[PDB]
Order: C-alpha cells, then structure tokens, then sequence
C-alpha cells in the first residue's frame, strides 16, 4: 500500500 | 482526496480475468478469425481496443454473441494481441511483427502500433 | 518466453472498466446492500473478492442478475470497497474504518482486511 | 515498453  | 492505494491490484485483477478466460468462465462473445475461433469477455476487449469499444457500444452489436473479424486479419496476429490484452505481455517476433502490427492498427491498439513501428524501424 | 511488457496496460484496462461501470455500459448484476443498489460487472467482482469468485462460479448463482448481501453488511462499506475494486484506490478513514474492514472480511478481500488491521493497531 |  502507498500514498499515490 | 486521502485514498491510499494497493500497488498490485490492477494486475491482480488482469490475472484473475486472464485464468477466468482460460477456463471458460462468463466469457460472452466469441470472436471469429477465419477458420479460428477465440472465447473473450466483452469489456476486456472493450477496454482494450478502439475497435472492439466501438463495437460493443453499439445497440444492436453490443447484444451479439458472436463477432466475425474482417477475412484479412491473421488468426496468429488475433492470438497474441488477445493474450496481451489478458496480460500486458506481447510476444513480438520477426517472424510475426507485420500481421501483429496490421491487426493492431485493425483493432485500433496505438500502444501496440507504436512498439511494432519502433521494432520495424531499428531493422531497416 | 520473449515478451516484451506494456508497464501501463493493467492500470489503463481497470480505468476503462471503471469508466465502463460509471457509464453503466455491460453492467450485468446489481448487488442489493440493504435499501441500497450497486451496479458491476461479474468478471471484476469475482476478480476482487472470494466471496464474489465463490458466488459467480456456482452453477445456479452464475445466472442471476440480483445478489443480496447479509443484512449486516454496511452500504457505505460496501461503496468503498467497489470503488477499490474499479480503481486500486481505497477511501480508508477514521470514520468508516469498522464498517470497511468487516466489509472486507465478508467479501475475502485479504488485502484490505491486512491495511485496515495495521491502521487499527497503529491507533491503539 | 519493459523487458519484464
Ligand atoms: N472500454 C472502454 C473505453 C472507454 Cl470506457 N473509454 C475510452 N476508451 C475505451 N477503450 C478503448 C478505446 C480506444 C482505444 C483503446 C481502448 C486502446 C487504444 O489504443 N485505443
Ligand atoms: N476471478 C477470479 C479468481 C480466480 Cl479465476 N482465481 C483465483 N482467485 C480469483 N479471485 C479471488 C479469489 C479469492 C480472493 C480474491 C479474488 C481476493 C482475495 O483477497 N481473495
Ligand atoms: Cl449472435
Ligand atoms: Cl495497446
Ligand atoms: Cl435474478
Ligand atoms: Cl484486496
């Protein structure tokens, strides 16, 4: 999971 | 907005509907390649291909179960842009890169049009 | 095999799916959350979720155009987690954080269930 | 396009  | 994301998803979903076609599952349309035959999902295609977005948007060809491709089109050429729509992998080869490129400017495919050029090109 | 790979391809296929979904173009199942409706696509369903696989792979299940889920189920929940579905992109907030894990859990979406637990554990 |  990222911060897109 | 404050979404995070899952890196993987969209080629997870991709895996997921390529192993739903190689089993014969909620396909909806088969699309027929002179003497060949190949079973497909309608929005695969759809968001793959100009041509095939056209198609299935129509309100009578969206209701068809079965499709015929233009007598010109290469059965081999069909095969490995159907399998690279279910998978992002192309199988370009000598060999094959003039009826790959023909059938992706056929099915409207401009990613695929641009690689087969490139390849082209750096041969001559 | 000798492939060359389209990075892009996944992402752009689930973009059209989702502009597909939005356009309610090839929807072919409503799923029921209480007195709320949600129209999809099978095929992607059944590509996020187990829960959805499970249900879209059975014999009768397959052909119908309506699936109710548990009255417990959470509609905003299940809002959320479509939309991860059509997108990689999971709107994961204080707020809503309970209902989109338990929604998560009932669906088999191991991924979400994963974020939602860590994000829970690093709060407590 | 990669060499995947
Ligand atoms: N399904 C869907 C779809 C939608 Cl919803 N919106 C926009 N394009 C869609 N698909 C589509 C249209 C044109 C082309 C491609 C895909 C690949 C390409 O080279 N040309
Ligand atoms: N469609 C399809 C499908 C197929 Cl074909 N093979 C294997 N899994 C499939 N889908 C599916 C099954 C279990 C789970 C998920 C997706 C996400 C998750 O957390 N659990
Ligand atoms: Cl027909
Ligand atoms: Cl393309
Ligand atoms: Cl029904
Ligand atoms: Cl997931």
């Amino acid at each position: 999971w990222v911060i897109p | 907005d404050s979404c995070i994301q899952f890196t993987r998803h969209a080629s997870d979903v991709l895996l997921n509907l390529n192993r739903l076609r190689s089993r014969d599952i909620l396909t909806d349309v088969v699309i027929v390649v002179s003497r060949e035959q190949f079973r497909a999902h309608k929005t695969v295609l759809m968001a793959c291909s100009g041509l095939f977005y056209s198609i299935f948007t129509d309100q009578l060809k969206c209701n068809l179960s079965v499709i015929n491709l233009d007598p010109e089109i290469n059965p081999e050429g069909f095969c490995i842009l159907l399998d690279f729509m279910y998978t992002s992998r192309l199988n370009l080869r000598e060999g094959n890169i003039m009826a790959v490129m023909a059938t992706a400017m056929y099915l409207q495919m401009e990613h695929v049009v641009d690689t087969c050029r490139k390849f082209i090109k750096a041969s001559e």
